[PDB]
């Protein structure tokens, strides 16, 4: 009936940038395993006893949060339904701990090798003892979300992974048809480190506050499709005769040797007529967007003419290749991207054919960002032609603020913010009672300002000053005695649209005022309340000698910064809520 | 619980196994939610 | 409704981004040709009017064939061109009221889309008569001759002097653009570089058309090859500077002088540490002042025991100075004012003669209150208003930030100073010095980086109280700043 | 249920990379927590 009290140390747990899962598309077989070692030297540390745990997540535990959570500290895995544990002695899920046997029976002790168990289709996780097995199992769980390798530790142990690609050292044997990181893993980064859910990281000379992370066919459209076809044929050709690669006489597969040395039509119909097939296809199916070709400004088959060729360019392949003169034809880039849909899917089922009969590719959106703009590149200069001939077309914001402590009713107040990058970020000041899930500036109780697109936000947006770029420390101005909110940057005094400086006049005193900062999504950023004078960018535009005091100025500790959670808490319902009134008979 | 989802909230049943498991007393054991379903309950073209 | 077609377009400003892709300029620009049309078609209804709402509406995947009023806009801007052999002999109505319609076109700095081929066929067409003209000659003046300068955009989609003055070969027979000229383009400029060296006099007669010459090669200039050429722009404002020296007598020309300076007020690099020499202009500055705040003496003699007319001295001699004083005043501050601080904060001794001055105008302003009467004037030759707040920008961080950040005297002294206490009695009175290192905000705040900030402190009592007296006397007249409002 | 509520930030953080991506940590850290019967957390 009585509140408890106690101590607890932290908890925390870590992840590499692996991911996983199930569903329809590219799976990548779906099929890996995980093998790391432990040595650490802390049996027992001075509080309680250090404890680790192995497992995964399906990247919506969100669990780590430095301090309390929903048991006795902040646990990293198995103390709810998004993470699983197993400490050597009993399988965590959800505060609960159930005892496993097997050869061995102690806690991971240093230098001892584990390796997990994963299924894809059937829901099915095990692990694996240095050298036995274990007599418990993970079924019947839901997959909705990709999955990552985390474990549960305390302070005090040293840990390291094994990869397999480039320092990977896998003292025990791999599952047989589990990879080591192979196929395709993260194929438009690295692989690394790093914590989930962090709202906070360390920085160079301050630390860095960062936002949350996420048939019938018109006679012109039958005639114009041997009339394109037979460029295809021109550029394979002109593209075999720039290649400088000649048939060689002897018939080698291996030494890139040219199987088109042959007529256009006594060729292997199947290696080209469903190549054709593609070309028929592609157009007919990137053209079906509403547009009907017609021959309205006859400007097309009139510029027919004929390209020059030197003599030196004939070459005894025995095709004439005929490419348009490009010294000066440049139409557009942005069209090229509405030929980009059709490629992807059909490289999508080019990729179907590929993974449906696996010793590969995955979906073109997302394969790296160097090779599928090579290869854009590569489509962009062949089709170009086409167009060429003339024809022409048609998960929330976190709010970072002072604790009420802190209210200053007085005198005029300064600190500093600093914008690493240029996402949507708002600074300003708000009443002590500042209601979260909701926008800032939205109501009446902030008075917050946007450099991103140079708006100010009070009970409604309007324009007020510059756009933000990199950089850009941006302080605020703050008297009470004269009710006045002044906004700087980078040195200057922001411009409204009639000429008014920072027109926030006749502001009501109210409960104080107060420092917020707001965050959006992948934005990093940090703010300075000037606990010293040094650390402050500049301070020499308009606080230097016009009265205004640096906020922490006669501090000796941080300032508490209260922020926003993400879990669902449970309120009892207010008796004032608009339109959810309850009664007790 | 939040938005964006009605169904498949519970997941990690009981893993007991036994020599042969050849008991028949099994139950979906470690189910977080004890819910139920009345959308699918009732069928009729009215209002009661 | 010709007035009121054009209010959905003055309204709808934000068209460029969504629309107005294909459709507005097909139909835009053939309305203009309405114009010329009905410039010769008198009527009772004011035309003035007719062209006002459509000298508004001029501004309003690369196969663009629809355009055709491209080809005849060549020969709507070639009305003008016979108006201006003609205008050497002034004819009784073809004048420059009949000017006034090319003045809308040029104007186009954003819209570039369209070259019209017209390089430099025009630019050069009227800039002979303007230059060989420089002469008065007797001759009526040009209602704006700068405005016609200023119509010459430097390009107008892609443009480079010297390109068919030396070259007639390829231009009429057969791409080959900013590759010829490289040596040649300061060619004329160059002539006239040695002119403010050598224009000494004082009258403004021998510049006659100083205002339709000077400015517009000076913007052409710092407009191409600004991120490429560097010096060009040192050699740019020494050139206008020394001419703006003419200024310095007090009436000489109440029509050019304003012009000259809100005609191109911007500067790049004329700050005092890439260009020392505007630290040096602070003597030249000194004496624009220094010259002025001499004048009021005589009207304060004249101002004793009422013997005479007060209005026939004291009118009489500040508004001849003052009027075209103040384009002087704005000159300085316009940008100038931007760059000074940086120097001012990273070293005091900066701009220490500056600081010590431009505090006559105040000084000027306590008394003599009169001065606002040709405020005024001059306020509509071209509230609490930018009259009276030209030294705020000036007193906000040169004084505050020169020395001593914690002394608790001048606080005291402050109403003192709003006493009419005499300098002597100020100086001598207040000999005996006052400090004290309370932990206080004076203590951190203060002498932690108002001392170590100033890299040489100087070592001296009274003198510093000098500052600070001087510095005190801005402040007592602070009061009456806020009386008005 | 609420969508979000406040929290306060903890004043420290724990601190913490090659041949094999090894992980370490040396600095212990403690901290004083309360906690509620009837809701069952911390």
């Amino acid at each position: 009936l009585l509140l408890q009290t106690n101590l607890i140390n932290y908890v925390t747990s870590i992840r590499p940038n692996i991911f996983v899962g199930r569903a329809e598309g590219s799976t990548q077989y779906g099929k890996w395993y995980f093998e790391v070692m432990v040595d650490e030297v802390v049996p027992f540390l001075t509080a309680q006893a250090t404890h680790l745990r192995v497992g995964w997540a399906l990247t919506e535990g969100y669990s780590p949060y430095p301090g309390g959570g929903e048991g006795w500290g902040g646990n990293g895995v198995g103390d709810d339904l998004y993470s699983y544990g197993f400490d050597g002695l009993h399988l965590w899920t959800g505060h609960v701990a159930r005892p496993v046997t097997s050869p061995g029976q102690h806690l991971l002790a240093p230098e001892d090798v584990v390796s997990c168990c994963l299924d894809l289709s059937v829901p099915s996780i095990s692990f694996r003892i240095n050298g036995c097995p274990v007599q418990g199992v993970f079924e019947a769980f839901n997959l909705d979300g990709l999955f990552f390798p985390v474990v549960s530790f305390s302070a005090g142990v040293k840990v390291r992974f094994l990869l397999g690609g480039r320092h990977g050292e896998f003292k025990f044997l791999p599952p047989p048809g589990y990879a080591p990181c192979h196929e395709a893993v993260l194929p438009r980064e690295r692989l690394r480190l790093e914590p989930i859910k962090e709202y906070r990281r360390e920085g160079p000379r301050g630390p860095h506050l960062v936002g949350p992370s996420r048939i019938v066919l018109p006679p012109h459209l039958e005639r114009i499709r041997e009339k394109l076809a037979e460029n295809i044929h021109e550029l394979w050709a002109l593209t075999r005769i720039e290649q400088g690669w000649t048939y060689g006489p002897v018939r080698d597969d291996n030494k890139r040797l040219h199987p088109c040395l042959v007529n256009f039509h006594s060729l292997p119909e199947p290696e080209r007529n469903y190549n054709l097939q593609m070309s028929g296809e592609t157009l007919k199916t990137l053209l079906a967007l509403g547009c009907h070709v017609g021959m309205a400004d006859e400007k097309a088959e009139d510029n027919l003419k004929k390209t020059k060729l030197p003599k030196t360019y004939m070459m005894s392949n025995g095709y004439k290749p005929a490419p348009l003169d490009l010294s000066h034809v440049r139409l557009t880039p942005a069209q090229t991207t509405l030929v980009d849909r059709l490629a992807e899917n059909g490289h999508n089922v080019w990729a179907r054919d590929r993974v449906a009969q696996w010793y590969r590719l995955v979906p073109y959106r997302l394969l790296d960002e160097a090779t599928k703009r090579s290869n854009r590149d590569s489509l962009c200069q062949a089709v170009r032609t086409l167009l060429g001939y003339g024809y022409n077309i048609e998960d929330r914001v976190r709010i970072f603020r002072a604790e009420k402590s802190y209210t200053v009713q007085s005198g005029r107040w300064y600190f500093e913010f600093e914008a690493v990058t240029t996402g949507e970020m708002r600074v300003g000041w708000a009443r002590p009672e500042l209601r979260p899930d909701v926008e800032l500036g939205a109501d009446e109780l902030a008075y917050v300002f946007n450099g991103h697109r140079g708006q100010r936000w009070h009970l409604g947006s309007e324009p007020f000053g510059r756009p933000w770029q990199s950089g850009d420390v941006v302080g605020c101005m703050i008297d009470l005695t004269e009710n006045t909110i002044i906004f700087t940057l980078n040195g200057e005094v922001l411009m409204s649209d009639s000429g008014s400086e920072t027109a926030f006049r006749e502001i009501e005193i109210g409960d104080g005022f107060l420092p917020v900062c707001s965050l959006g999504p992948g934005q990093v950023g940090h703010l300075n309340l000037g606990q010293d004078v040094s650390s402050l960018r500049f301070f020499a535009i308009c606080g230097l000698q016009e009265g205004f005091e640096p906020f922490a100025i006669n501090m000796q500790r941080p300032v508490t910064t209260w922020f926003s959670k993400s879990l669902p808490q449970f309120e009892p319902v207010p008796p004032e809520h608009p339109h959810y009134e309850v009664a007790r008979m | 619980p939040g938005q964006q989802g009605r169904i498949s909230h519970t997941d990690l049943v009981i893993g007991c196994l036994v020599d042969l498991a050849t008991g028949l007393m099994t139950f979906t054991a470690n189910g977080k939610e004890s819910n139920t379903f009345f959308q699918v309950e009732p069928n009729t073209k009215l209002f009661p | 409704p010709l007035i009121n077609q054009y209010f959905t377009n003055h309204c709808l400003y934000f068209l460029s981004t969504p629309a107005k892709v294909l459709g507005s300029g097909g139909h835009a620009s053939n309305k203009e040709k309405e114009m010329i049309t009905s410039l010769f078609c008198k009527l009772a209804a004011l035309v003035r009017h007719r062209v006002s709402l459509f000298g508004t509406d001029a501004p309003a995947v690369a196969l663009l064939p629809v355009l055709t009023t491209l080809f005849q806009h060549i020969a709507q801007h070639q009305f003008g061109d016979d108006v201006i052999l003609d205008d050497v002999q002034v004819c009784s109505i073809y004048s420059l009221g009949t000017t006034k319609n090319t003045y809308v076109e040029k104007l186009r700095p954003a819209l570039g889309e369209c070259l019209a081929r017209l390089a430099a066929a025009m630019p050069v067409a009227f800039l002979e008569p303007q230059l060989n003209e420089y002469n008065a000659c007797s001759v009526y003046t040009t209602k704006s001759p700068r405005e016609r300068a200023i119509l010459g955009l430097n390009s107008v989609e892609e443009m480079c002097p010297d390109i068919p003055v030396l070259d007639r070969l390829m231009a009429d027979i057969g791409a080959r653009y900013t590759e010829m000229p490289h040596v040649i383009e300061i060619t004329l400029p160059m002539l006239c570089s040695y002119l403010p060296r050598w224009w000494e006099r004082g009258p403004e007669a021998p510049p006659p058309a100083l205002p339709a010459g000077a400015p517009p090669p000076c913007t052409a200039v710092t407009s191409d090859h600004l991120n490429s050429l560097l010096g060009n722009i040192l050699r740019i404002i020494v050139n206008n500077l020394g001419i703006d020296e003419a200024t310095w007598m007090k009436r000489l020309a109440v029509f050019a002088q304003p012009i000259v300076s809100r005609a191109r007020p911007e500067l790049l690099h004329s700050h005092f540490i890439p260009t020392i020499g505007r630290l040096r202009k602070r003597a030249g500055k000194v004496v624009a002042e220094e010259e002025q705040l001499r004048l009021e003496a005589k009207a304060e003699a004249e101002e004793g025991e009422l013997l005479v007319r007060d209005e026939f001295s004291v009118l009489c001699r500040d508004l001849y100075a003052l009027y075209p004083l103040l384009i002087r005043y704005v000159d300085n501050n316009r940008a100038h004012w931007l760059t000074e601080p940086n120097a001012n904060a990273e070293e005091l001794f900066r701009m220490v003669g500056e600081i010590f001055i431009y505090w006559s105008k105040s000084h000027n302003f306590k008394r003599e209150e009169q001065n606002f009467v040709v405020q005024n004037e001059i306020n509509n030759m071209s509230v609490a208003t930018l009259k009276k707040m030209l030294p705020i920008g000036l007193n906000m961080c040169a004084p505050t930030d020169q020395d001593l950040i914690m002394l608790a005297k001048t606080r005291y002294a402050l109403k003192d100073t709003d006493e009419e206490v005499r300098e002597f009695l100020q100086n001598n009175l207040h000999l005996q010095g006052k400090v004290e290192g309370s932990p206080s905000l004076r203590w951190q705040m203060a002498l932690y980086r108002g001392l170590p900030g100033r890299e040489e402190d100087a070592d001296d009592p009274e003198k510093i109280v000098r500052r600070v007296q001087e510095v005190s006397a801005v402040l007592y007249h602070l009061e009456q700043t806020e009386h008005p409002y | 249920l609420m969508p979000v509520s406040w929290s306060r930030m903890p004043n420290h953080f724990l601190q913490v990379e090659r041949l094999g991506w090894a992980v370490q940590c040396q600095d212990p850290l403690t901290m004083m927590a309360l906690h509620i019967p009837e809701e069952n957390r911390c």
